[PDB]
């Protein structure tokens, strides 16, 4: 894993092959700021990890929580003046607004200008994701597949 | 302002006990001393993107019995502009610019909830969004259960038929599960049994329910028998007919039923209730249908009116 | 009697500047202080022999907002007696014996003008006769242009898309060409460009117009951007998609547009306007649609009423 | 700055925001190998740029050429024992496969199991791409909106 | 004479182990040394009252591969047969006065056995009659399992998919149960489980079968994997989807199967066998399709030819 | 082996001058000394996914004229193919296990070239795929121009009609541009003009073409007049009509053409060639139709037969 930027977020120990999902998904790539991405690194235990450094951008509490389904052990270090002045972990959110697709093909959502929304519930063992529109409950296993 | 003034009526689970009651109390007032000039000068739009004549005709009669004007349609086929590229979003963005409330039935689940985001302040009411919700039917089923029994608490309600797929049985269970002391007997073919999640919720609240292979096993314990139509084509024809001595009510099965037991059905009925049942005084499905007017009048009166003096 | 009392509203070119204004001034009055009992006891017939839900629903809401009753239909298929040998002539000879005004949309050009000869004294209004006229849409487009800009004179209006075939663009040009100082930029695929005769008339009156290959070339000069839907099947699929970087509006193209510039479209819209446009304050198509009510109320109020005191 | 590995390919001078598009389109992340990505690296040299470093991996000939439509000026570098064993730049390939989508909406390439094939022809002012299947020729601008 | 001469093939239940073996041994010789003028001068009716172009095409190629002529039709999308109250009995009574054999697919279970009573002496070969039989598709399956396994006995057969309603899988179980040492594994969601009467027939003969939840539990010992289509219409849009992870076959899954393992499927294969299984040597559903030509030819030859010496 | 052996005919663009000449020289010998048992024992699929009975009938007569058997279908008016999400890839993968050649017409451009990737080794002959190719109709045109003109080079070819969308005329221009000294005259209304890329290909090879307004300007030096159908749906009812005088051919018009001049047309000919041109010796569209039999047979023979010595 690497070294210094002044000010910015460092998201370390993102599993491996998830570091790109997160970039792709939450569009962290549409800034003008330097971003450094490191893929399939050692220096985090598991050996293999992805890491993302976005300078001058700091992620909010809820943005931190959007990582949770993907990278639940991600540490979101807050850097100011070259040093880590804060560390957060992703907690589970109540609503994963925007990034998932309801597996129910007759949901109105598919065809339309609406951002998806699912109420998240139950911790770790099974996460049930309930679509806002069709009000159908699904195992995160199915939603997080197509 | 009344607690439902300008609210959107989309799903039963979105209404509290106190809301169901407010609705159900208004509906009994509008029944006895009607005010047929209360929505004088409002224009409600009846948009059936899926067509249903009995629900369309019930809601439009209710609009009329309060002196309102209707504009609206139906199809189950191409309508024209609605079909020509238009997203329900745009259809709603445009009709909320014309009318005062939108009642809408649609084939895809969540249709009326997406509408809620494009109607501005115009309330939209759900007349059935796919296999999800149909809050207006359950309100008249509860008004009828309350008006035949005296209460929505401590009832032994039996639900019969296609418990797996009927919209209505699922909403009726979630709504009665907001009141206390109820007992539910579920009588379904196991290809069509009650979903796990209805049952799971019922145990979180410590609500009593049991499963039965045939109506005769509970005939004597029951207060409300909610028949649902076993929809033939979900089964093999041979499969469908093979089942025992069926789950259809005949007048002679009513011999041991309590004096206050009423039979309810959302309609259409066909071979699930035989004609001789219509004659007995436990037959209540057509009166139920009639309470459709009064229940929907309450809901229209309440969403569209500041304070109801009745 | 008002200048349009008992007149037939068939075609835009049949209304003078002073008529367009009378209409447009009434429509602003009925908007602010409405009289919802003004056509109390009239029965208007809504005859859509071609079906259009948004126009049907707009006109019927207008009939209702003035306290009138509607009888009417729609089809785009066999209706029954209307189809069984009947000439539109006979259909009209018979409904003019029942109703007070006829609003009618029909697939063949000239349908509402032939009607005028068989309706006796009953006024008939055209809701769209084939590819010829649709005077009611242009009246609400002008009411909206006037209400966003302050005038119908000295406007730089850009018309976009299928300028060859869209009814609406042709009528809007003939109507604004009755006012002074207007400048028109026409942005069309050349397979679908403006007809020679619209242009020929515009030069007889010495009216300024120019042709542009893309909206960005005029983005900054424009007051009204009238988007029209490029209708896909008139082109080859490959042909249709191949065109440059298109003629579709996106929010970022609006960056250089004046503060008072509004985007208008007759609807349906689909890929000609992207959603991010809906958010910007230049998006005006749904408010436009809403002015449909007020504009058509004026026209109904005027044809059917002796003197309007408003 | 992002700058040293023992062996591999360093794709340098990717013109900003294309550096993400290249990872996705050419699926460079589906390797469990050291990748260092630097997005919106300044370099006064070009204003702003992106850089992919894939370690112990060497793109070859054809692979290098596809980049031409997207990052036409990328300097591709063979690093082979801690320094630059040879450079290359994108040459326009005779056919682009799999990455592009047919504009022809009725082109059958849309429903079926088939990867797109387009043949490149620099038609004087720009490049025209003829689809394998519907044989319709299109302005690469039209194509790259898709 | 050969034992299947002039015999009507209606059911797998009417064919014996020895007949299965003779039809499969003929197909073998017909695949190897083809007899293209064997049914020379014979006219076969291919009467598809239910449209099924892939079975149709197979049967008709098979008829031409042997020199037979073909007349016949495909209806469902209305030809004319079975209207003006004409009975299937009269229809077959008239077609037997021309053709030498009748091949028919019909939408009602039992039709092919009724044709049998009116054809007199023209053999009736059943290409599918409602939810009941389809012998010709079992014969091609058996011929494919024997081609690839070398055996029809002592096999380990997994049956994956909708086994409740899968007609194909019910006959292959009854056909295979005619031979020895076969072991079955049924993998199906609970609402689509192998019906009881099949399970009863298996037990009664002493045949071994287990139920599994994932294909993965059984991959290693499986010889034949018969996939069948999950008919989405038999489940909810939401039920289908949330099978928690699904029953699709993917080439990764097979990274474990024995060398001899072959994935079969009656087709269409839509969603359930992914494209990457096609490049795998275990993929055999298309080669299965082509062996329908040989099982079909065996049958037409044996039924119409009194002593076949090949 | 012959050069077209086992080769798939998908486009005119993939056939060379030499191939055009070999297919046309074969047709010549097949028209003169016919070979009715050449494709004896071969089964060809005629799969018309898009219904086109005149091409169908031609291709199938051609198959029978050579002893081939035919299986296949015509859809558009629903058979069953291309539903339950079955892909064209799987459909061709299954039909290649029976037939010796596939003839297919399909509504999407590119289909025939996709079939090519899944047929393996059964040749795929394209009888029309969307707005793109149709080699078989160019080959019969070329054979008719060579039959009557004696030459495929140094010709004066007028192309009259809808050249924008005329698929037939675009391939004949590319085919003829393969030979020398040809001069073209394009006569089309401005909205239906010969697209640019054709015009570019012509110039780039040094070929001479002019645009004319009336057929009359060019009658005297024209050798081949290829009429094409003006598709009225591509124009307004009013646009079509008012072409000021029209582009119809009438026998009076030909009172001027050279002795050798022949009027060709792909058909239907509806309005554009009047009945009196039929009695004229220049009328050749029906004789053109009958030479499709010979071009079709040439092709089936060369693709399926390794060395044809006739
Ligand atoms: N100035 C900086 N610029 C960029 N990244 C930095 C900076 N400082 C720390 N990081 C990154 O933060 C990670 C280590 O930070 P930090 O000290 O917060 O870790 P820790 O989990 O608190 O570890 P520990 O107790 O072992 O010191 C590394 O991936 C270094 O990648
Ligand atoms: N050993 C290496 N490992 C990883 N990357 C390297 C290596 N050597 C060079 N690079 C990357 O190559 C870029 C500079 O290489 P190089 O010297 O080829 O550039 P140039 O364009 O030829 O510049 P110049 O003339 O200014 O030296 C830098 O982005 C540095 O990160
Ligand atoms: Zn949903
Ligand atoms: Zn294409």
């Amino acid at each position: 894993g690497v070294e210094a930027i002044k000010r910015g977020t460092v998201i370390d120990h993102i599993p491996a092959q998830i570091g790109f999902k997160l970039l792709s998904l939450f569009k962290l790539t549409e800034t003008d700021q330097r971003i450094t991405i490191g893929l399939n690194l050692p220096s985090g235990e598991m050996g293999r990890k992805d890491l993302i450094k976005i300078e001058n951008t700091f992620l909010s509490e809820d943005q931190v929580d959007q990582l949770a389904l993907y990278a639940p052990q991600a540490t979101v270090n807050r850097i100011d003046n070259y040093e880590v002045v804060g560390k957060s972990r992703p907690s589970l959110p109540e609503r994963i607004d925007n990034v998932l697709v309801c597996p129910n093909s007759n949901c109105i959502s598919h065809a339309e200008p609406v951002s998806s929304s699912f109420a998240v519930r139950k911790r770790a063992n099974d996460i049930a994701l309930k679509c806002k529109y069709c009000e159908k409950e699904f195992s995160h296993n199915v939603v997080l597949a197509n | 302002a009344n607690p439902l003034y300008q609210k959107h009526i989309i799903s039963i689970n979105d209404l509290s006990r106190d809301d169901l009651n407010l609705v159900l109390a208004t509906a009994a007032k509008l029944k006895a001393n009607p005010q047929p000039e209360l929505l004088k000068h409002k224009v409600i739009a009846s948009c059936f993107f899926e067509a249903s004549t009995r629900t369309r005709l019930s809601f439009q009669t209710s609009m009329h019995r309060l002196g309102a004007s209707v504009v609206g349609f139906s199809d189950s086929a191409n309508t024209s502009l609605g079909k020509k590229g238009e997203t329900l979003a745009d259809t709603i963005s445009v009709i909320s610019t014309y009318v005062d409330a939108i009642v809408m039935r649609h084939p895809q689940e969540g249709a009326a909830r997406l509408a809620t985001e494009f109607s501005g302040n115009v309330p939209v009411l759900n007349a059935g969004d796919g296999s999800n919700q149909h809050p207006t039917q359950t309100l008249l089923d509860l008004f009828t259960i309350q008006q035949t029994e005296g209460r929505l608490d401590n009832l032994h309600v039996a639900m019969v038929g296609d418990l797996k797929y009927g919209r209505t049985v699922h909403s009726l269970t979630q709504a009665l599960a907001k009141f206390d002391g109820n007992r539910f007997y579920f009588i379904a073919p196991d290809a069509l049994a009650m979903p796990e999640y209805i049952l799971d919720m019922l145990d979180e609240k410590g609500i009593a329910w049991s499963l039965h292979s045939s109506i005769e096993e509970v005939m004597a314990e029951v207060d409300i028998l909610y028949m649902t139509r076993v929809q033939k084509e979900r089964l093999d024809p041979s499969e469908y007919a093979n089942v025992k001595a069926q789950f259809v009510l005949r007048a002679s099965d009513l011999h041991n039923a309590k004096a206050n037991m009423k039979v309810l059905h959302p309609l259409p009925r066909v071979d699930e209730i035989a004609t001789d049942v219509d004659k007995t005084p436990h037959a209540w499905y057509f009166q139920q249908a009639g309470n459709g007017i009064f229940a929907r009048q309450a809901l229209l009166a309440l969403v569209l009116n500041r304070d109801l003096v009745l």
